[PDB]
């Protein structure tokens, strides 16, 4: 829960 | 002013999107991908200014610094003088639908049954369910918890894409787009009525839109209310004319996305876009109309009314609200 998942 | 390049999801996107920019003048321009997830990397690249997303897709966007512009707003329950732009949004109502002559299932029964998804990461479709089933079974196994499903967006190859049919050359099986027979909440409805599935998990709306003649569609024209019934969370079966007593979730409206960057922008130029092609809009029905594509969703849901203001300046987590902020996160615990 915190990193842009791209 | 400078032009608005939306970003369409699927070929039939696409075409509807170009007609959109033609009838704007190259107001609003196109940009096209084969999946929502694509069209969060173009606008992140910026090379797409804005589309429409499900919740579920506004939380993955919001972890990148996207930010929500407008939201999707239907037909207001309850009175309302105020316009349909200032008018706050009432969410939707996820629920599980069922055959009304497939007697013994219960949400209690679901186990090893047929499932219809409208996609893998939405709201109604997805995370309200199986986030409900992984902490009732307090499992993470999800992808085995249904004997077989069509959840567009899983592995083609696994039983979450299973039932799942592809386009009219059975080519895209499992794509998230509505090259998808059964994609989204119509086709995951579909799915259902057409009993692939032993139950859809859409919203309330998707039901009352494609029975009764609502639909002219040929798969849905002659379906009837009475012969489906809503899955409560106690176990129960009701009328599809109890969704307020029988839902899922209440979920978060849809709602354009954009880089903060050009949120302000977006904005300006969507709100004119309405005037002229929304309900009673300027252009609509003569000309062009932003919120209809026979029942197929594109680029906005159909039943859609205006897109309306946000109160607040909302952060994406404000917009979908904690509790399915939480809801999600502890979801994605299981990848
Ligand atoms: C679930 O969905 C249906 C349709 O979207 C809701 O009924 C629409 O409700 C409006 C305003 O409340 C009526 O003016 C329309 O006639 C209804 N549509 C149709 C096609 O009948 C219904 O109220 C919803 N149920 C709940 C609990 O929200
Ligand atoms: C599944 O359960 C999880 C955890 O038990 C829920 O997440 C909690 O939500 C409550 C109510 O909003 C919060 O107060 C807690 O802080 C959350 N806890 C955790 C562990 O994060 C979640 O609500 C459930 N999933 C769904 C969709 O119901
Ligand atoms: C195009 O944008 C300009 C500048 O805002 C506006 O004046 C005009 O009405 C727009 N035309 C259409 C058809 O959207
Ligand atoms: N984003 N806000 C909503 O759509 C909403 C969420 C929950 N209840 C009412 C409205
Ligand atoms: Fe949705
Ligand atoms: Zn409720
Ligand atoms: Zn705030």
């Amino acid at each position: 829960l915190e990193a842009c998942a791209f | 002013y400078t032009r608005v390049v939306w970003c369409a999801v699927g070929p039939e996107e696409q075409k509807k999107c170009q007609q959109w920019s033609q009838q704007s003048g190259q107001n609003v321009t196109c940009a096209t991908a084969s999946t929502t997830d694509d069209c969060i990397v173009l606008v992140l690249k910026g090379e797409a200014d804005a589309l429409n997303l499900d919740g579920g897709y506004i939380y993955t966007a919001g972890k990148c610094g996207l930010v929500p512009v407008l939201a999707e707003n239907r037909k207001s329950s309850k009175h309302s003088s105020l316009d349909c732009v200032l008018r706050p949004t009432e969410g939707y109502l996820a629920v599980a639908v069922v055959k009304k002559a497939n007697e013994g299932l219960t949400w209690n029964s679901l186990k090893d049954k047929k499932s219809c998804h409208t996609a893998v990461d939405r709201t109604a479709g997805w995370n309200i369910p199986m986030g409900l089933i992984v902490n009732q079974t307090g499992s993470c196994a999800f992808d085995e918890f249904f004997s077989q499903s069509c959840a567009p967006g899983a592995d083609p190859k696994s039983r979450l894409c299973a039932l799942c049919a592809g386009d009219d050359q059975g080519l895209d099986k499992c794509v998230p787009n509505s090259k998808e027979k059964y994609y989204g909440y119509t086709g995951a409805f579909r799915c259902l009525a057409e009993d692939v599935g032993d139950v859809a998990f859409v919203k309330n709306d998707t039901v009352w839109e494609n029975t009764n003649g609502e639909s002219t569609a040929d798969w849905a024209k002659n379906l009837k209310r009475e012969d489906f019934r809503l899955l409560c969370l106690d176990g129960t079966r009701k009328p599809v004319t109890e969704a307020q007593s029988c839902h899922l979730a209440v979920a978060p409206n849809h709602a354009v996305v954009s880089r903060s960057d050009r949120a302000a922008h977006v904005e300006q130029v969507l709100l004119h876009q309405q005037a002229l092609f929304g309900k009673n809009g300027k252009n609509c029905p003569d000309k062009f109309c932003l919120f209809k594509s026979e029942t197929k969703n594109l680029l906005f849901n159909d039943n859609t009314e205006c897109l309306a203001k946000l109160g607040g300046r909302p952060t994406y987590e404000e917009y979908l609200g904690t509790e399915y902020v939480t809801a999600i996160a502890n979801l994605k615990k299981c990848s």
